[PDB]
RNA sequence: AACGCGACGAUACUACCCGCACGUUGUAGACGUAUAAGAAUAGGCUCCGGCCUCGUAUCCUAGCAGGCGAUUCCUCCGCCGGCCUCGAAGUGGCCGUCGGUAAUUCGCGUAUUGCAAUUUAGACACGCGCGGGAUCAAAUCCUUUGCAGACGACUUAGAUGUG
């Protein structure tokens, strides 16, 4: 019996899995309310990434790839974060690209205008060397 | 070889006047702004010249482009759309026409 | 009531080849190849045994359910004709005017015509081409039958419906006149 | 009677097309065509084989 | 029916005034009929009526019932 | 409707020589704001009891709130509504983290299903489930359902909608 | 993001025909040039029998004594069906709609012109953004044919041609992608230190 | 009369214009479609009738027919047409 | 379609085409008017590493409205030719020559428009001028014809010929 099938692959949302919000937050889910909202809650110590303990809607929230393996349904504050700690949620997220793309339109934003100049010449410089890479090939 | 822009005024779009469902009032325009969404966006701008700049068939003093002055006034809803005070109402037939806004005086 | 899952399953032999692309399926096996489109419902196919395929719906409703019911019979029909296959047996029965039933297959197009003559003494020619797959032929087991088999139930059903429907009887007596070309046998070839 | 756009009637004009005149309308035009056929044979740029232009508007004009 | 390939004469949904007054007054003749017919009224009324009750679909029938079971037994033992 | 909050109200029957020191009746109810509550109240005991609001005073008015209202809870609402034919019953069950939020819930839905409105609607009794096996509606049921997991297909990106114009077409994916 | 460009080339495909129509009607007033493309490819929602029905209903419409001038001229193509949507919705009796809809144009098909051009999508008109999946649609390519549009065929093998010329630019853009990655690569050394973590430091 | 000819009017050209050639497939051999030529008048035949199933049949059937000078054409030209979505 | 379109022949004048001097010439309205896969959305892309909410992206963007001169650079751009390519309402590539060209750095000029006053600067279309090539036409009226006809209109014929 062989079998090949490519149809599809979710993210699927259960406790234990974080979340980013348009605050640019982060939230696990530690109770499934309804099959469009769900409790969440942030205990990360980075101010940017902290989230209070409450009702979020999937259609503001966004699933991100990283899950707490173990994290109990019901879980309260203070055991998500012992949770959050152990697994290294802002590592991860770090290394996520969504945090990277976010990471350089930041820069980008608060790039001032001296800022835009040099950004202008250096790229002009490492074009140059671009295009003489480019020539031979 | 500069081969770069020279602008320093931001795009609009006259569309109409401060209207009700049948009557229309020529003192204030609707000037929709290249880039504007919404009304913190409006309220950057608010206070800003704005210029309608057409041409003409006679030379005057020295060219054929007349220019009309205002100056954007307070936004107008929610998407972002100002409402614009000029010293003469604009000709109508602009609707849906260009202004340059320019940003003096300025707060920044 | 939007149920949050429903799933399906749908077994397969061993000595059978599922290719299963965004929705188009495609079935091989001993008997030959069979391909469908199923990408007019809502369904995600998976794989949870080593020799089964999964339907499922998420967040559906009883129609979409239902509609889960008839992809798996759609598809284990497919299994069963790449498996197995399909035969109709088909009888013509006559009072006074034998029906005479010639069989033959085009070079053209690859299709089986089966041309019917003296249906209770007509001098019209009925003559009906056969979906692509399809096999007839008049079998020297019993008199005044014909069989037709193929890989595809559908294709062999609708071939069979249409002499059934070419045979057709008009402006006399139902109860009298017994005449016409009868699907008899359904069954599998092998 | 049956009109003239019936379909069993446009059936039977097929069959007839299809076994009869197709067949004899055929060779009619086997035989002009070669009565006709034979009365026909009784660098690029400056060589014209690469075919290039000659001597309201789809766009708006910029 | 041939609706889709030869479809018939619209049947118009704008409301005529001379309609919308007409149904305004009908309306209005219908509830004081109502109104004069309820004044007449040649039926019986009672003070208590039929409630339906604690469905029994309700997860915690027993405990209201025998509450208030055990608020009858204390309002007759104290009255 | 709107925004909701407990209300618990006491009032009483103005006290006279004859029937001094009155019941004090109290009773707990839904409603935007103060005023709305003490309308309510009142006119809940003029049709139960025989007291009116011009011989009647209202002794307390206080906000009840959640004791948590950070963990999800499920509800059971009995409720009465008037339609068309008469009174009838109704037992329906949601799954909020409050009873601000259930009661929030059953109007929408009550609107929704049967254009029940605020008059035509009764709140008889509001209870927290305090265990599964309390549960009767299948839908809350598969809320509750062991090791709950579910995807969301055909996400609809959210789009600024001044954003007239795309150069991609958009993915409903993630 | 609110931008005014000259023209806009708008891919008809999956695009529903009312909600495009309305975008676009609102543009023109504005002032911006709009070409709309593909209109056999667009979508109408509900489904085709009562599409054919409506168009069926306004076939029936007609003027009497003189069908050739003042009658309602029923124009069977999928560019003059969406063209009337957009005079419905612009107020084509003054001089303001006439400039709106001098400002538009309509084409079946992606003519030669606007093939080499960049085409935008409305999401907030696409048949996949807005219907629920469960939905029936019709098309108004069909709808045309099958009320007597007599060019869809030319324009099918027009469009295969198309088609088979973008998967050839398609291949180019494949070769001219893969050495521009070996190109940046290649200069990655080559360049100067800073100005490299320069680049990172400020975004780019 | 015919709603199909109506509106009457006076044709645009002398000539009269084909308006219709027949559908054009490969397999056939290359021909010519049409051809012009003078009406010069009638006369009367007479045909040994070979049509069967006909009362005339096998018989002698006077008919008349019409005359149509067609001296030779001369080729002047050769005309190359495309497809539009516009025709 | 007499305010829809295509192909072709001949186009005297006028000036038909070519280059710029431009125009106190017009334009429901330039100011970087930059950006081609197709197809699906209960899936797709790929260099086959992986990637995909996100065009808040890519390209281009410095220099008297962008001067002059150098070290250094072989990158970008445009005009002409050659070879081919593009017909759905018709173009792009390769090669070549020729002209321009901050990827680095420097020098000599900018002042005075006086504290802002559209930074008159683009494209297509049209018109006057020169100096280069070239062309050297028809229709209507009139007479006639009758395949035509209320009147117009239409089919015909008038330049040395089968008039």
């Amino acid at each position: 019996a062989e079998i090949n099938v490519e149809a599809t692959s979710w993210r699927r949302v259960e406790v234990g899995r974080v979340l980013k919000l348009e605050n640019g937050s982060l939230a696990a889910i530690v109770e499934i309310i309804d099959h469009k909202r769900v409790l969440a809650d942030g205990p990360s110590s980075d101010p940017k990434l902290a989230t209070p303990r409450g009702i979020v809607p999937l259609s503001r929230a966004l699933l991100t790839p990283i899950v707490i393996p173990k994290l109990p349904r019901g879980a309260r504050t203070g055991a998500v974060k012992k949770a959050w700690e152990a697994y290294g949620v802002d590592a991860k997220w770090k290394e996520t690209n969504w945090a990277k793309k976010q990471l350089q339109q930041e820069r980008r934003q608060s790039l001032t205008d001296f800022d835009r100049f040099k950004v202008m010449r250096l790229k002009k410089q490492r074009r140059f060397e671009e295009r003489k890479a480019l020539a031979k090939i | 070889p500069s081969e770069a822009g020279h602008r320093l005024y931001v795009k609009g779009r006259h569309l109409s006047y401060q209207r009700g469902r049948r009557n229309t009032h020529p003192k204030t325009s609707l000037i929709k702004i290249e880039g504007v969404d919404d009304t913190a966006a409006a309220n950057f701008y608010l206070g800003k010249r704005v210029a309608y700049v057409y041409r003409a068939q006679k030379e005057v003093r020295g060219t054929k482009i007349r220019v009309i002055w205002g100056k954007i006034t307070r936004p107008h809803g929610n998407s972002g759309v100002v409402r614009a005070k000029f010293t003469h109402p604009l000709p109508a037939r602009s609707f849906g026409a260009s202004v340059r806004i320019m940003l003096y005086p300025s707060s920044i | 009531m939007r149920y949050i899952h429903s799933e399906e399953t749908i077994p397969v032999p061993e000595n059978l080849k599922v290719s299963i692309k965004s929705r188009l399926v495609t079935v091989e096996g001993p008997r030959g190849k069979l391909q469908k489109d199923l990408s007019h419902i809502a369904v995600n196919f998976s794989v949870v045994k080593k020799g089964v395929i999964g339907l499922e719906i998420h967040h559906g409703s009883r129609k979409d359910v239902a509609a889960l019911r008839t992809v798996r019979t759609i598809i284990n029909n497919m299994i069963i004709g790449v498996t197995k296959g399909f035969k109709y047996k088909m009888r013509y029965v006559y009072a006074h005017f034998p029906i005479n039933v010639n069989v033959e297959k085009n070079a053209e197009t690859g299709c089986y015509e089966v041309e019917i003559r003296n249906f209770i003494g007509e001098k019209i020619v009925r003559k009906v081409v056969m979906a692509p797959g399809v096999e007839v032929e008049i079998s020297k087991a019993q008199k005044d039958e014909l069989i037709l088999s193929g890989n595809s139930l559908e294709a062999v059903s609708q071939s069979a419906a249409d002499i059934q429907q070419i045979c057709k009887v008009r402006n006399k007596d139902i109860r009298k006149f017994l005449d016409g070309i009868y699907v008899s046998e359904k069954g599998n070839i092998v | 009677a049956k009109s003239a756009r019936a379909s069993r009637i446009k059936e039977n004009h097929q069959r007839f097309k299809k076994n009869i005149a197709g067949p004899v309308e055929a060779a009619r035009l086997e035989r002009l065509s070669a009565k006709l056929m034979a009365i026909a044979q009784a660098s690029g740029v400056k060589s014209g084989k690469s075919i290039g232009r000659k001597d309201s508007s789809i766009v708006f004009p910029m | 029916a041939g609706t889709i390939n030869k479809p018939k004469k619209p049947t118009s949904k704008r409301k005529t005034t001379r309609l919308r007054a007409k149904i305004s007054k009908r309306a209005a003749e219908k509830k004081r009929k109502e109104r004069k017919l309820a004044r007449k009224n040649p039926e019986w009324r009672s003070k208590l009526k039929k409630d339906p009750g604690i469905p029994n679909l309700f997860p915690y029938k027993e405990r209201l019932l025998q509450q208030r079971e055990e608020e009858r037994i204390r309002r007759k033992e104290e009255l | 409707m709107g925004r909701l909050q407990e209300y618990q109200v006491i009032g009483r029957h103005l006290p006279t020589e004859a029937n001094p020191n009155p019941a004090l009746y109290r009773m707990r109810i839904f409603a935007p704001n103060e005023v709305v509550a003490k309308s309510r109240f009142w006119y809940f005991l003029r049709g139960l009891k025989k007291v009116k609001k011009a011989t009647g005073e209202i002794v307390s008015v206080n906000v009840i709130s959640e004791k948590h209202p950070l963990k999800v809870k499920n509800f059971g609402i009995w409720l009465r509504y008037d339609s068309r034919s008469g009174t009838h019953n109704m037992y329906k069950e949601y799954r909020e983290t409050s009873r601000v939020a259930a009661v929030e819930a059953m109007y929408a839905d009550m609107a929704a299903r049967h254009r029940a409105r605020f008059r035509s609607i009764h709140i008889l009794k509001v209870v927290e489930l305090e265990k599964t096996e309390d549960v009767k509606r299948p839908y809350i049921k598969q809320l509750v359902a062991k090791n709950l997991s579910f995807p969301l297909p055909h996400r609809v990106p959210k789009i600024s909608t001044k954003k007239i114009f795309s150069a991609k077409r958009p993915s409903t994916f993630s | 993001m609110s931008s005014f460009e000259s023209v806009v080339v708008i891919d008809g495909k999956g695009h529903l025909l009312g909600r495009l129509a309305s975008i676009v009607a609102k543009q023109l007033l504005s002032g911006q040039k709009i070409v709309v493309v593909r209109c056999e490819a667009l979508n109408i929602s509900g489904e085709f029998f009562r599409a054919k029905l409506k168009y069926h209903a306004y076939l029936r419409k007609m003027t009497r004594y003189n069908p050739t001038r003042g009658g309602p001229f029923h124009f069977r193509a999928p560019s003059r069906i969406f063209y009337k949507a957009v005079r419905g919705m612009i107020p084509h009796k003054t001089a303001r709609g006439a400039a709106a809809l001098e400002r538009l144009k309509v084409f079946e098909g992606v003519p030669p012109p606007y093939d080499k051009k960049k085409k935008m999508v409305v999401p907030q008109a696409l048949r996949v953004l807005r219907l629920q999946p469960g939905r029936k649609y019709c098309t108004v390519g069909r709808l045309s044919h099958e009320v007597g549009w007599k060019y869809q065929d030319v324009v099918a093998r027009l469009e295969e041609r198309r088609k088979a010329k973008g998967a050839a630019y398609y291949e180019r853009k494949k070769l001219a992608a893969r050495q521009l990655s070996e190109a940046k690569k290649a200069a990655a050394a080559k360049v100067d230190p800073k100005v490299s973590e320069a680049l990172a430091a400020y975004g780019y | 009369g015919s709603l199909a000819f109506l509106p009457r009017k006076r044709a645009a050209r002398h000539r009269g214009r084909v308006k219709s050639f027949p559908k054009d497939d490969p397999k056939k051999p290359v021909h010519l479609t049409a051809a012009m030529g003078y009406k010069a008048g009638m006369t009367t035949i007479v045909r040994d009738l070979d049509r069967p199933g006909a009362k005339a049949h096998k018989k002698e059937v006077v008919e008349a027919v019409t005359i149509i000078d067609c001296p030779p054409m001369v080729v002047v030209g050769l005309v190359g047409y495309i497809e539009t979505p516009r025709g």
